[PDB]
RNA sequence: GCGCACAUUCGGCUCUUCGUGAUGUUUUUUUACAUUCAUUGCGACGCGCGGCUUCCAGGAAUGAAGGAGGGUAGUUCGGGGGAGAACGUACUGGUGCGUCAGAGGUGAAAUUCUUAGACCGCACCAAGACGAACUACAGCGAAGGCAUUCUUCAAGGAUA
RNA sequence: UGGAAAUGCGAAACACUUGCCAGGUGACCCAUCCAUCCUCCCACGGUGAGCUUUCUUUUCACCAUAAUCCACAUCUCCGGCCUUGCUGGGGCUUGGGCCUCUCGA
RNA sequence: UUUUCGCUUCCUUUUUUUGGUUGCGCACCUACAAAUUGCCAACUCAGAACUGCUUACGGCGGGGAAUCCAACUGUAUAAUU
RNA sequence: GUUUGUGUGUUUUACCGGCUUAUCUGAAAAGGGGCAACAGAGAACCUGGGAUGAUAUUCCAAAAAGAAAUUGCAUGUGGG
């Protein structure tokens, strides 16, 4: 019934493995469990499954997007910048 | 905004439809004044309501944004593609 | 029928028989789906070809 | 609106995957009587078999068909056409009973009209397959 | 129906066995195969190849891409930016697929214990744990023996150095804590 | 000031019936010729009336708006912010040559570089940076803080 | 070859071919509880055995295999003639149809 | 009860459309108490009495306070460690 | 005689359909060889037996053991 301070999962390691770590860890537990929004249907629900793969509940849609949290920005900005460059490359 | 006011306007004094399936037999009854759709559109059923919109000789609106936004908009709260106004009256700038 | 493998053989066609064409291997939805998406996708593609007909003329 | 006889359809699910039918006859509503609105329609179950070369001796007059059915269908399952295959000399005044007897007789014609309008006419189109 | 296939390597999130239609009469879509040359610099491909007929050998690894820095269209080479410190030049030739790793290394994130290590290493040869050279037995290893833990000569080697006698350190222009900066300044 | 003789007073604009069915008259005229006009019909608006018939209703029912507050709406203003892109240009490092007995730094020199070749000059590149004088008791910004451009984005103020 | 449909059938015959079938057709970890089957014990009854001396309800025993249909009646229509039709479990899945949930539920 | 609940009769409008009207049905516990009660049922925990006297079958973690040392779990010298 | 219905002929032929001699066409790579599982994958039997000395989902046959299941292949008839 308790929820801890300040450490949510790590609780599973108790005092072991370092606070530090924790906080390393601590980050990676937020973005990769998450549940992220759909594209195209457009909610929340897409969800990593091995190792940063992900199928939308939902609209049943897979994208890969790996690591820890699907598309970084680098992606993205790539995504833009392909947007871009692709786009002034027509124009 | 003023496809969203002028439909804000319409989905307050107008009949619409939202509800895809509702949609489409809106459009077919011809209920459907306009169709809108939202960015967010698995586009087959951009087609599909294109070629009943177009059949309908109705507006299609490409109303840009999304699916929550649309809810949103419509007074509404849940995930949101496409509408159909049926009638609204003094929405007239949706009926331009 | 839904069964498993050395079943089949036995397994009667005529219980093995409700259909749609691609689709005996299926229930309704995803065939009429696909059948949609060929459908007007086809004729898009037509009229694509149709846009660019009276241009050159 | 806009769904009218003669218009051409694709039908989708019981027994017409994909098939083509035409408005015969719109039933523009639900009524009891059928709970959901619900068209009439004529339509083809079968597509003849192949044209080609001399095909056979006789000849392969055998292939020549086209395999109507009539059905009332829901509206929520046919792809409607823009095209139209209309049911002028067909149907303006020689309109198809159903009934049962009727529909079975009506059909009979309709079958030769079909070929009729299939024999060398225009929009071959509607009496085939899609390639899905 | 009657195609032709559509899935192999993995660069980021389409959703599979897709419509790609390629070489230069490809359009250019994420993923899509153009030759790189045909790629307009500062482009951001994945996958590029070298040898050419090997479907991307360079960035072959989760989470790059890689960065066209140049063309010389006059021998029809380019300059290229592998990941790595490092320009490879190869001609401007050859195939790529448009973007990114979808893939963008777990190496960020922190490990945790052996466990994880063990599963982690897996799918080749066995590897790890990982024992040091320092009291691995004198009679195969370097470094064994010496009354306690250390190391005896210099690990700096000449490069040449006969395997036995050829471990750790090779010739290293420098080493310990990197007080300054490689290559240009 | 008011009413007043006529709309043939300045004047309205269809309140010089209107609209349309149309026909007619028109016939080197503003063609045809709706209304006017002549023929006539329906609708008829204006305006009037008529029939009302039926239904139904506030004035101020709900002070008075601060040189109080709040917004709102209008051009716009600013180095406000935030995302962009583009660069100028240098510092370098580098290249690429050119050469060359010296460089270089300095209170004093000294540590530096040196004929592989230092500097140097010019070309050019690479790189990362920085927006130079402009531009000032001058602007903007809660404050910190804020100066190429365009491209934007969403923001702010003032003024009306 | 049936029914808008979900979906039908003694046989609606149709075999090679498919840069054919993300076709659980083989095919897959554990994992979770939970649900319930299975089996299983208890115990009630009730039988039958066996027990049991100053006292008792004690003990045991009490069964049904694969293999196959699913047509009994409701209802049709309670059987004139039963003729529409053959309608008809539970309780998990999904789908399908009608209505179209929005003050949000 | 100025709306797309439906139909009948009737009236009104041209109407055998609507609309009004009528009968019935459609939405609406506005039928609504309590759910009284019937039945059967469960061993958990708890409570209280009554009572009296027992480290008693069984099975049952010592603890504290510091120093050194190694983070940890893991690993191991078969057969001294 | 018609037209129609029915039946028949080793009729004839055209035409199908079949089937075999027969003749031509006609397939490409982690797979051009083949093994590798006494537990994976994994294709037909159940219960009973005044049943054996010691074996049996194998022994029990037609009737009381029975009832099964499958294959192969026939046969006629049936569907045809």
């Amino acid at each position: 019934a308790k929820r801890t301070v300040k450490m949510g999962v790590m609780g599973r390691y108790g005092a072991r493995y370092g606070s530090n770590p924790r906080k390393r860890a601590k980050k990676l537990e937020v973005s990769q469990h998450a549940k992220h929004f759909c594209s195209f249907c457009g909610k929340f629900a897409f969800r990593r499954k091995a190792v940063g793969i992900w199928r939308c509940d939902g609209c049943s849609k897979t994208v890969a997007g790996g690591a820890y949290t699907l598309s970084t920005p680098n992606n993205t900005t790539v995504r833009s910048t392909v947007r871009r460059l692709r786009e002034l490359k027509q124009s | 905004d003023t496809i969203n006011t002028k439909i804000q306007l319409v989905m307050k004094s107008g009949k619409y439809v939202l509800g895809t399936q509702q949609s489409l037999k809106t459009l077919r009854q011809g209920r459907s004044k306009l169709v809108v759709i939202s960015a967010n559109c698995p586009p087959i059923r951009k087609a599909e309501i294109e070629y009943y919109c177009t059949l309908s000789k109705t507006p299609i609106h490409h109303y840009s944004g999304n699916n929550l936004d649309l809810g949103t908009a419509c007074g509404r709260h849940f995930r949101a593609c496409v509408l159909s106004i049926t009638d609204v009256g003094d929405s007239d700038i949706t009926s331009a | 029928k839904a069964l498993r493998h050395t079943k089949a053989r036995l397994a009667p066609r005529h219980q093995k028989t409700t259909s749609r064409p691609y689709g005996g291997v299926l229930s309704h939805e995803q065939v009429r789906d696909r059948i949609v998406r060929a459908f007007l996708i086809e004729e898009q593609r037509i009229v694509k070809r149709a846009l660019k007909a009276h241009a050159k003329v | 609106k806009f769904l009218k006889p003669g218009k051409v359809v694709i039908m989708t699910s019981g027994r017409y995957a994909g098939k083509k039918a035409v408005i015969v006859q719109n039933t523009d509503t639900r009524n009891k009587e059928r709970p959901y609105g619900h068209s009439l329609l004529a339509g083809i179950k079968k597509y003849p078999r192949k044209v080609v070369r001399g095909m056979s001796k006789r000849s392969i007059t055998r292939r020549s068909q086209v395999g109507v059915f009539l059905r009332v269908v829901n509206h929520k399952h046919f792809l409607p056409t823009r095209y139209n295959m209309d049911l002028s000399r067909e149907l303006r005044g020689r309109i198809n009973v159903s009934d049962a007897s009727k529909k079975a007789k009506s059909k009979q014609l309709v079958k030769r009209l079909f070929q009729a309008r299939y024999n060398a006419g225009n929009n071959r189109w509607f009496f085939q397959r899609l390639r899905f | 129906y009657r195609r032709v296939k559509e899935l192999m390597v993995a660069p980021e999130g389409m959703f599979t066995g897709q419509s790609m239609l390629c070489g230069v009469k490809a359009p250019l879509a994420i993923g899509n195969v153009l030759p790189l040359g045909q790629i307009t610099e500062g482009c951001i491909v994945c996958n590029v190849e070298a040898k050419v007929g090997d479907r991307g050998t360079l960035a072959r690894a989760s989470g790059d891409y890689c960065i066209i820095i140049s063309h010389n269209t006059e021998t029809g080479r380019t300059r290229l930016k592998l990941p790595s410190g490092q320009k490879k030049t190869v001609p401007s030739s050859c195939r790529a697929m448009i973007g990114i790793v979808a893939g963008g290394g777990r190496i960020e994130k922190p490990v945790l214990k052996a466990g994880n290590s063990f599963y982690r290493f897996r799918g080749k040869r066995n590897c790890w744990p990982k024992v040091r050279g320092v009291a691995r037995n004198p009679v195969e290893h370097p470094h064994g023996g010496g009354n306690h833990q250390h190391i005896g000569h210099p690990s700096t080697v000449s490069r040449h150095a006969p395997p036995g006698q050829k471990v750790g350190l090779i010739a290293a222009r420098r080493t310990g804590r990197i007080r300054g900066s490689r290559a240009v300044r």
